[PDB]
């Protein structure tokens, strides 16, 4: 009678961060009663961070919608209650469906806006697709509120625009620009698994304002002032080409073999022969050459003496040497060159796709996107999506030159003052999903502002969060990681994997899944009304591939929508990129495919940059500049300054330092914010997890069940705070209330707090009095609106100056 | 037989992974940790040293738990385990201050009260507890580990202490605890101490460990190996 062991493993994937691991979900009397990661997975096995128990407290979130609403104040703002009501998933559409056919009889439909927070790759339809045929170009992702910074390096050194996978395993050398990695960053997972035995073969340098967890488990805590990492990542390039010291097969060498790099004077060019990279020479003539360690102390307080010794470990462990940056490190208004500086390093000393270094996922056949939709635009969709989008990308201040192109890339926060402003125009008819800008974009009151000022918004969503306070219409999502199909991918261990998303349970209450489920549903809606294209393009060109024959209802076409992206890997034979798998079937059982080991090597002598070569001077970056300069009739130095970069000339295009932008007087605000991450939160969605908070202190210096922003016992006592105070935290631009807590792993003159609590709404135990009161508090609300405008990431670091007080 | 765990501190990263593992598994009320961790800093900017212990029963060889039970409730099983006939348990809490370590718990409430409530946050439109309960058909919470009253109660009553089992009832079946399943760097290690062949007894054979409060003299059974810092370089 004993039933220890008698329930079921269903494979699924975890969406705490974009570690995206695959699990298993176990089953018994119908309930999910526990999570481990999926033992066939390829990158991190069964090795989990600790969220994934977090899960269970989210699927049994008694905070849940079950039905559709709408809003009955008409009213919208901070300030006043929804007064939401019940109605069927019928009517909820039809109330949508009306408002888009309208903007398209009025030949509108530019001021249609989808917004995207998380997402699995099925979501062409929903974000690219059905916004198209619409006929607005308005589909705006949340990258640039992530991490788009961290992604100028590689891009214009390497040509990836994506992040990279780290040999934790065979590295010598390990320096991190604010990483985390046994914390956050993007296997979480796997290099838990990997960081203490890495600890043995390898030596290993934080750089953090705060005493990190991974800090905690290093060889040197370096506790740098905000925005000054670039200054450490400089003057250690300058001591590997005065000691002779960088990796000389990746980037060339002295023609007569003497190295002639002496601190402080130029060199000839024409001296000196690179392999496989480009611009070492005018680089330390334009400005390397003056990087000295002494320069660097006088910025850092860093002893030159330190510097000089990473210098020499790194050139001693080279090529088996990896650089990680983190959001913290580049997300600010100048941190485009701090990337660059970093990740430099990379390649000089020559772990750029080495053994022990770092290179991006490997290749897999999964499919992203849907079929073309170019047969199914009509006219007025034809003319709409070539309307100026509504975060004003592209214009001289907001080049956001992802992939090379100005206007590339998204301006995520920059929406909400495009809206706010109607500039280029009004928003009258949004629809948002698996998002909650208002508390995680800087400065989120402005999302207040603008959404206050749509004439019509849905938002798609499990909770009740802040951002669906200001929605006419909540459509309730199915929870992706127990009641929705779906496909995501991970990589680290040297492999890339494609794993499945699957329902683990029967589904709870009367909600759909966002990427598959509610487009059709609309589409059919549409169609009913009179525009049919949608619904012609899903059930003409979103097809079985063994069958050939469209959905025959909703949740088969939710499952379509997985097999249709995934058949390249259990239909045909993938053994050319990894795992061979004999049916669809097996693809579910397993969870995951699995791709061979990433060659070594595999992209020197052809990176996808201007030059092929590992570009320390970067003419991607020039070209991309020059192209934005030429669009708006201007210089690249005028770029420049319309930007607020400190760059002129040749800097552009170099790694050098750019002083960190702050704002305000810092008499009036004499600490610097160092924003992170909890350990335990998934994103924004696990403040509503009672366990959450009995656990909070594994973060390390933070305390159980309460929010605490940390000082150093010095700052402590200069502001008369102890231990357990109510405190209120100003910044220029807003504030909030938390306790204090003091801490020696906090720089003087900063103070660390968490993102992730001060939840207004959510649910019961996220906030203190539901619409009304917060619990612990918004860090968002103290950060200004800023950007890095050559990536169009929004900054979240180093500019940010604060005063506290208590009660 | 002598059953004991074996934590390596240098793959640990503090993670709390096996605390949380122990709540799905054991149906603790909210509050009640079995496994838990002591943390410390040391130290004065900018030499700060952060190191985190994870914590269980030790499962002691002579164990002050059992000794003052009055009813005899709390006892050695074959195994060296110091299990509890949560039945023949009156509520002295006797053994929660006898024991050196502090890892008992007390039910002064009935366990999972808060999933007894009705209210809704945006009514008749999200749900409740009460109603995500009788939705899912637990009995007490909808996170209830049915498994767990293989050999214990599922839900414990008021005025009853509880603590850390081993997983006994995981144990019975051949499986690992589910603290050592969920540890991401494989830290965890249990097996039999009086075994000279078993991957603990080597293991601290081959490290010097650590035990906690050794001065108490319950002779605990888990054993730290290694640091969770190591040597400041430059
Ligand atoms: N536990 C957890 N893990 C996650 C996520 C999550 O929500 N929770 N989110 C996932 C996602 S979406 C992302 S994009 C990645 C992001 O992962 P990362 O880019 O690695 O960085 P963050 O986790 O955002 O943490 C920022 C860190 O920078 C520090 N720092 C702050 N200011 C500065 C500075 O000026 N200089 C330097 N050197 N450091 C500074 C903070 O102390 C913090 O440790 O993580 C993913 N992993
Ligand atoms: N100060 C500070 N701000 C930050 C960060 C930080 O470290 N510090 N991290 C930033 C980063 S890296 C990111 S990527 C962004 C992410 O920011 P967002 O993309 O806005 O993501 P969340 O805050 O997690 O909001 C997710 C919302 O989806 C809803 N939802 C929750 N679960 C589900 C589900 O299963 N299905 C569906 N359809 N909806 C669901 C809820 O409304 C939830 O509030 O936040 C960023 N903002
Ligand atoms: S929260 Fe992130 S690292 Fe942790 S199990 Fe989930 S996806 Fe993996
Ligand atoms: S799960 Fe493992 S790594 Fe995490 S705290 Fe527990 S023993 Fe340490
Ligand atoms: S640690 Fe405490 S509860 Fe466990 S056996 Fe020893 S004395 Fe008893
Ligand atoms: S509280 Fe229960 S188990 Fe503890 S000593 Fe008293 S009767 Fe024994
Ligand atoms: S052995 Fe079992 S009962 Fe003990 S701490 Fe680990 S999970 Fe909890
Ligand atoms: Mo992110
Ligand atoms: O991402
Ligand atoms: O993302």
């Amino acid at each position: 009678l004993r039933r220890t062991g008698v329930g079921e493993w269903l494979a699924t994937t975890c969406q705490g961060c974009t570690s995206w691991c695959a699990k298993q979900i176990y089953v018994m009397d119908g309930r999910a009663l526990k999570v481990r990661g999926n033992p066939n997975s390829g990158v991190h096995g069964m090795s989990s961070c600790p969220r994934q128990h977090l899960s269970l407290q989210q699927v049994y979130d008694p905070d849940r919608l079950r039905t559709p609403m709408m809003r009955t104040n008409p009213k919208k703002g901070r300030d006043q209650d929804p007064k939401f009501v019940p109605i069927s998933w019928d009517k909820a559409l039809d109330m949508l469906a009306d408002k888009i056919i309208a903007l398209r009889v009025a030949n509108e439909p530019h001021k249609y806006a989808l917004l995207r927070g998380r997402y699995s790759h099925i979501n062409d339809l929903l974000y690219k697709k059905m916004t198209n045929l619409i006929g607005s170009p308005n589909n705006i992702s949340h990258s640039s509120v992530c991490a788009e910074a961290h992604k100028m390096g590689p891009y214009y050194l390497d040509g990836n625009w994506g992040y990279n996978q780290y040999d934790v395993k065979n590295a010598k050398f390990i320096l991190s620009f604010g990483a985390d990695p046994i914390a956050s960053n993007r296997q979480v997972s796997f290099y838990s698994q990997t960081w203490g035995d890495s600890l043995d073969h390898a030596k290993v340098v934080v750089v953090d304002p705060r005493l990190s967890a991974s800090a905690a488990k290093a060889h040197k805590w370096i506790p740098i002032e905000p925005g000054q990492d670039s200054v450490l990542a400089l003057a250690i390039a300058h001591v590997a080409l005065v000691e002779g010291v960088w990796h000389k097969p990746f980037v060339g060498d002295f023609i007569e073999g003497k190295n002639l790099f002496k601190a402080g004077k130029t060199v000839s060019v024409e001296s000196f022969k690179e392999t496989h990279t480009y611009g070492l020479v005018e680089w330390w003539n334009q400005a390397l050459k003056d990087y000295t360690p002494e320069w660097a102390s006088k910025i850092t307080g860093i002893d030159p003496k330190t510097i000089i010794a990473i210098a020499k470990d790194m050139g001693a462990a080279a090529p088996a040497v990896q650089v990680w940056t983190s959001r913290g490190a580049v997300m600010q208004a100048r941190g485009t060159y701090t990337s660059i500086s970093c990740h430099a390093l990379n390649g000089l000393f020559g772990g750029i796709d080495s053994k022990g270094g770092l290179f991006p996922g490997n290749k897999t056949p999964l499919l992203k996107e849907y079929p073309e939709a170019k047969a199914y635009m009509d006219e007025i969709a034809a003319k709409g999506v070539k309307k100026e989008k509504i975060d004003q990308r592209g214009r001289l201040e907001f080049p956001a030159l992802a992939k090379g192109k100005s206007g590339g890339g998204v301006i995520t926060a920059n929406a909400a003052n495009g809206i706010r402003n109607q500039d280029p125009y009004e928003i009258k008819v949004m629809l948002a999903y698996f998002n909650n800008f208002n508390f995680s974009n800087p400065e989120g009151q402005r999302w207040d502002e603008a959404l206050s000022k749509v004439d019509f918004m849905a938002h798609i969503t499990t909770n009740v969060s802040e951002f669906s306070w200001f929605a006419d219409v909540l459509l309730p999502s199915s929870h992706h990681m127990f009641e929705k199909w779906g496909v995501l991918d991970s990589i680290g261990n040297g492999v890339a994997q494609i794993s499945i998303q699957q329902p683990s349970i029967k589904r709870l209450w009367d909600t759909r899944i966002d990427e598959s489920e509610i487009p059709y549903m609309l589409a059919k809606k549409l169609a009913d009304k009179g525009f049919d294209a949608p619904w012609r393009y899903i059930n003409e060109q979103i097809v079985d591939p063994e069958t050939g024959k469209p959905a025959a209802d909703e949740a088969e076409f939710a499952k379509l929508m997985v097999r249709y992206l995934t058949a390249p890997l259990w239909k045909e034979d993938a053994s050319k990129y990894g795992d061979k798998l004999s049916s669809w079937d097996e693809f579910v059982q397993k969870g995951v495919w699995n791709s061979s080991p990433y060659k070594l090597e595999a992209r020197w002598g052809k990176f996808k940059t201007e030059t092929t070569k590992f570009e320390f001077y970067s003419k991607t970056l020039e070209k991309a500049l020059q192209s934005h300069a030429d669009k708006h009739k201007v210089s690249i130095d005028e770029v420049m300054k319309a930007c607020d970069y400190q760059a002129r000339g040749h800097l552009a295009f170099i790694p050098h330092y750019e002083e960190p932008y702050r704002f305000g007087d810092e008499s009036e605000f004499p600490l610097l914010l160092v924003d992170q991450k909890s350990r335990l939160n998934k994103e924004g969605r696990t403040a509503n997890s009672p366990w959450y908070y009995e656990f909070k202190d594994v973060d390390p210096g933070d305390v159980a069940n309460e929010d605490v922003a940390k000082f150093n016992p010095i700052d402590g006592k200069k502001f008369g705070l102890k231990d357990g105070d109510e405190i209120r935290i100003t910044s220029p631009v807003g504030m909030l209330t938390c306790k204090a807590k003091l801490w020696e792993g906090v720089r003087p003159g900063t103070v660390a707090k968490c993102f992730g609590q001060g939840h207004w709404a959510y649910g019961r135990y996220a906030s203190a009095k539901f619409g009304v009161t917060p619990r612990g508090g918004s860090n968002n609300d103290l950060i200004a609106d800023r950007y890095d405008r050559l990536s169009g990431a929004s900054a979240f670091y180093g500019h940010i100056r604060v005063r506290v007080e208590k009660v | 037989m002598r059953l004991g765990m074996v934590i390596d501190l240098q793959k640990c990263v503090g993670c709390g992974g096996c605390s949380l593992a122990c709540k799905t598994e054991n149906n603790t009320n909210d509050g009640i940790h079995w496994s838990h961790h002591i943390a410390t800093t040391e130290g004065t900017f900018p030499d700060v040293k952060y190191t985190y212990i994870p914590t269980l029963c030790n499962h002691c060889d002579d164990a002050p738990c059992v000794k003052v039970c009055p009813t005899g409730a709390m006892h050695k099983d074959k195994r060296g385990l110091t299990l509890q006939n949560n039945d023949e348990c009156i509520g002295c809490k006797k053994c929660m201050n006898a024991c050196p370590y502090g890892v008992i718990s007390f039910n002064a409430a009935t366990p999972h009260r808060r999933w007894q409530d009705d209210s809704e946050v945006v009514a008749n439109g999200t749900v409740s507890p009460l109603m995500l309960l009788k939705r899912t058909g637990a009995t007490a919470t909808p996170n209830e580990n049915p498994e767990r009253g293989d050999t214990y109660p599922m839900i414990r009553p008021k005025r009853t202490t509880e603590k850390c089992t081993f997983c006994d009832h995981r144990l019975d079946k051949g499986l690992n605890p589910a603290c050592v399943d969920a540890c991401p760097s494989e830290a965890r290690v249990i097996g039999d101490l009086d075994d000279p062949q078993s991957k603990v007894s080597q293991l601290i054979k081959l490290h010097k460990p650590m035990q906690l409060k050794p001065e108490a003299g319950t002779g605990p059974r888990v054993f730290y190996i290694r640091s969770f810092g190591v040597k400041t370089a430059y």
